[PDB]
């Protein structure tokens, strides 16, 4: 996130961690056995058992005492996600249950997120061509942009597709960036996934995300 | 899928002459549109890609524009090197790319 | 950057058929590799792609079961076994490369899904 | 190394690879005992102590065979280095003899380089955002421009300060990129020291680097 | 992204005082912390600055060893302890930020080792 | 270190006026210059980094350029809100960012 802050604590609850191999992105928790994230985190479609969740973290791959890691179950790409043009780009994951069939604990720092003053968070890049990640969480504030602002030949054309949405300044300067794919957009409720954009706060450039609103029906559906 | 396109197209040296792409809501509308130029006897050419980007090296004067299920090519400051075979190009829905008719662009 | 196409030749009709494309000057692991066909005086057809993100393999439906594409990382090198070649497969095939999409940006820098280099073509005849 | 190949195992024995915290930069082998890197990989002067030096490695921080690992004695920075504008941007690295003072052990993959067709090569960004370093060392081969090139307004300017070079295409396409710095240059002697740039791979921006020939002197005083 | 500085007043020659100046909106652990002052009709004048790289703390030759800069992260505000205040420290203080230079990438979008954001400044006075 | 401005300068509005700095081989021909403007009653406002970029926000009116030990500042289509204090800066071999003496603008 460029031209964020570093958030409190207790402050996204919701966020989760996603690690496997030398890879990472984030998350957001709708329920206590399921994460919404991006589809293209998962586009080369690696095994679930090389799936680790970190819910409750602050700094990014530290052990805390509120971190809560969990294994997956399974996942499930959008069956339209189109990786040429990143169209319906969100994914299930299924958190596997213990011995009592309980997946994530709710706790102050452990607590889904609802489903349909907008922020943004994550642990991705603080500067356009940064070297590492974000240590710590950050977040930003974003405004919700209009689809006619969204599809206008110098801001983003024909590349918003039905599902997409803007958020951010068209003056350029906070929005997300390289590393923040799949987090949250908040509003709470969860009303937008980090899917993509071209650059990290240009100018006519805010970030894409995915509607949440539009894929209600499949959340419920494949949540269930 | 499938694209249409215009078996061919005529112009003068200076002017500027349109190839259009026609197709559906699972290629086009759905995904971004390419160019491809082929000169006889050579392999084709990359010369739009996501429907208005060009890559180094292909001058100015060639633009792609896409609206909805319909894409279009302009060629302006026509010249007689432009004498080429034009395809449009797409990824269905299981991605697996797609290719128009082409369009015989003459010269003249 | 250069992709170079072999193993093309006149074969009886219902005969089988490799072809191989050597590429050098890039790393054969980053890139989707596709073959597209040429008919004489027709336009171009896709044929075959690997390393499709979702996907494993992409056929065309005119070759679905009868041609496999594979590829020898290490030998930095493309196949295609053409199999039950009938005669409407006359072609000169083509080898190429696209770039996949990764993450959240995309730069003008680098072409996705774009067919920004290709072979010479290599000519397949299948004829009685 | 945007616009690079992979190596090969035995290609550059003299790069050296250095650890401290989450951060990462390269180095040259010019002695059994010494490693030149970049001023600014240690601006921010951490303790000698907490740097790890990795000499005939391959796969970025993946044990090897014939990968070494040793401890840093100390630093020197060079003493008129500006972080304001990255001229003078060298450093010395002393690494830790053993008890029979033998600091690294020559071998096929572990070989220093020579003092004064150029090559480029580190385990940088191998794309302009790119979330990850590279796991593999990639090698570049980029042209040596002239100083009147680079002194353009149009390429760098007045950026440019006595002990700086170019090196790579005025059209862009290969050049170093960010996770290179310290990394060598070789036309083999050392010829630059990865220093600087504005972009990955820009049309007349060309990476900037350390001209090791202008600093001879210093490195010889400083290396007895 | 706001300053806001404050403890500026009315001192005898040869007392002291101390500054204070409390960030906002922004990271008060990625940038550099300096004091400017703007004596009455006169030009800016540089008096300190804080993690500098390679450096530690430099001070000014006219303020050194009567000025000390110091920083409370967690509190996310910046110090200025002015002893042995002579005649001619009367001057407006500012507080202001500049972000520092890390790697190999300059990019147009972040403004290096250049005082971007400052803040309203305070008044000291020293007179008898 | 220390560098050396015009005290004042004068311009009608649309007009174009040069503010000029000159430096040592310390400060202004070993590293970045910097420039700032400054309203009355006012903080000091970045202009100019890195000898020719400007902040966002800043109009494209206002340009810089270095050559040598010297630098200079120049403002085209002058307007009556241009009437400024303009200062100079660099940093000296210990860092130490360093002002110039300041250049009164008026708009005549
Ligand atoms: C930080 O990120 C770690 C991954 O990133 C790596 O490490 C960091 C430090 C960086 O260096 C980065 O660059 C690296 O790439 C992440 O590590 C993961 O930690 C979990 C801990 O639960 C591991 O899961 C456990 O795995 C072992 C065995 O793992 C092997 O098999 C898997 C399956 O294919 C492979 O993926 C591994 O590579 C190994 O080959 C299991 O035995 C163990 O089972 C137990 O726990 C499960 C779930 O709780 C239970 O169901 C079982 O009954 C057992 O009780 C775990 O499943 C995971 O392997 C490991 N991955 C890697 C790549 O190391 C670490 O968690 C992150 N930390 C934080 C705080 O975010
Ligand atoms: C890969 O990078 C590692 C650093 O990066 C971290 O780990 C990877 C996997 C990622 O997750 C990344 O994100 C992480 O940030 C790097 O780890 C380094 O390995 C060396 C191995 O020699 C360690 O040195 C040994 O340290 C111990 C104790 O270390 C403590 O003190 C130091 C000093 O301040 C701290 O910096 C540490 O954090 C620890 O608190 C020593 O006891 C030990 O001494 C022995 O060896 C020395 C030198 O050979 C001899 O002189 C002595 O007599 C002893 O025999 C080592 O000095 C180093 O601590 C460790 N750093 C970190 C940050 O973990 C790893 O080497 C890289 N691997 C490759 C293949 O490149």
């Amino acid at each position: 996130v460029v031209g964020g802050l570093v958030a409190l604590r207790g402050a996204h609850p919701y966020i989760a961690a996603l690690y496997w191999g030398h890879s990472f992105c984030a998350g957001s928790l709708i329920a206590p056995c399921w994460v919404l994230t991006a589809a293209h985190c998962l586009q080369d479609r690696p095994a679930p058992e090389d799936l680790t969740v970190v819910l409750g973290q602050e700094r990014r791959n530290h052990s805390c005492e509120p971190c809560q890691t969990l294994a997956v179950r399974s996942y499930r790409l959008h069956e339209a996600f189109s990786p040429v043009s990143y169209q319906h780009d969100l994914a299930l994951l299924r958190l596997q249950e213990d011995a009592d069939g309980s997946c994530a604990l709710l706790s102050p720092y452990v607590q889904p997120v609802s489903l349909p003053l907008c922020q943004v968070a994550g642990w991705g890049h603080q500067f356009e061509g940064a070297e590492e990640y974000a240590s710590f969480l950050q977040e930003a504030q974003v405004p919700f942009l209009s689809l006619e602002r969204c599809s206008a030949p110098d801001v983003h054309g024909s590349s918003i597709l039905p599902g997409m949405l803007c958020a951010g300044f068209l003056e350029g300067g906070t929005d997300a960036c390289q590393g923040d794919s799949g987090g949250p957009l908040v509003c709470l409720t969860l009303q937008g996934i980090i899917s993509w954009g071209s650059g990290c706060g240009d100018r006519n450039k805010p970030g894409v995300y995915t509607d949440v609103a539009y894929y209600l029906a499949w959340i419920r559906e494949h949540t269930v | 899928s499938v694209l249409t396109q215009p078996p061919s197209a005529s112009g003068t040296p200076g002017q500027r002459v349109t190839i259009s792409c026609s197709g559906s809501s699972s290629n086009i509308g759905r995904n971004y549109v390419y160019w491809y130029q082929q000169l006889p006897g050579t392999a084709p050419k990359l010369l739009i890609y996501s429907n208005n980007q060009r890559p180094s090296g292909v001058p100015d004067r060639f633009s792609g524009s896409k609206s909805g299920t319909s894409a279009s090519l302009a060629i302006s400051g026509l010249r007689s090197e432009d004498e080429a075979d034009y395809y449009c190009a797409a990824w269905d829905a299981s991605l697996r790319g797609v290719f128009g008719g082409g369009t015989k662009l003459t010269v003249l | 950057v250069q992709l170079l196409e072999s193993g093309g030749g006149l074969v009886q009709p219902g005969g089988s058929l490799r072809l191989s494309c050597a590429a050098s000057g890039f790393t054969f692991s980053k890139y989707i590799m596709q073959w597209v066909r040429q008919a004489p005086g027709k336009g171009l057809e896709w044929v075959s792609g690997i390393d499709i993100p979702t996907k494993g393999t992409v056929y065309a439906d005119s070759v679905k079961g009868r041609f496999t594409i594979s590829r020898d990382n290490s030998k930095n090198t493309l196949y295609l076994q053409m199999n039950s070649l009938r005669a409407e497969d006359t072609a000169v095939y083509y080898c190429a490369r696209a770039l996949p999409r990764s993450g959240y940006l995309i730069s003008p820098h680098y072409y996705y899904y774009a067919l920004d280099v290709w072979g010479q073509g290599t000519t397949v005849t299948v004829s009685s």
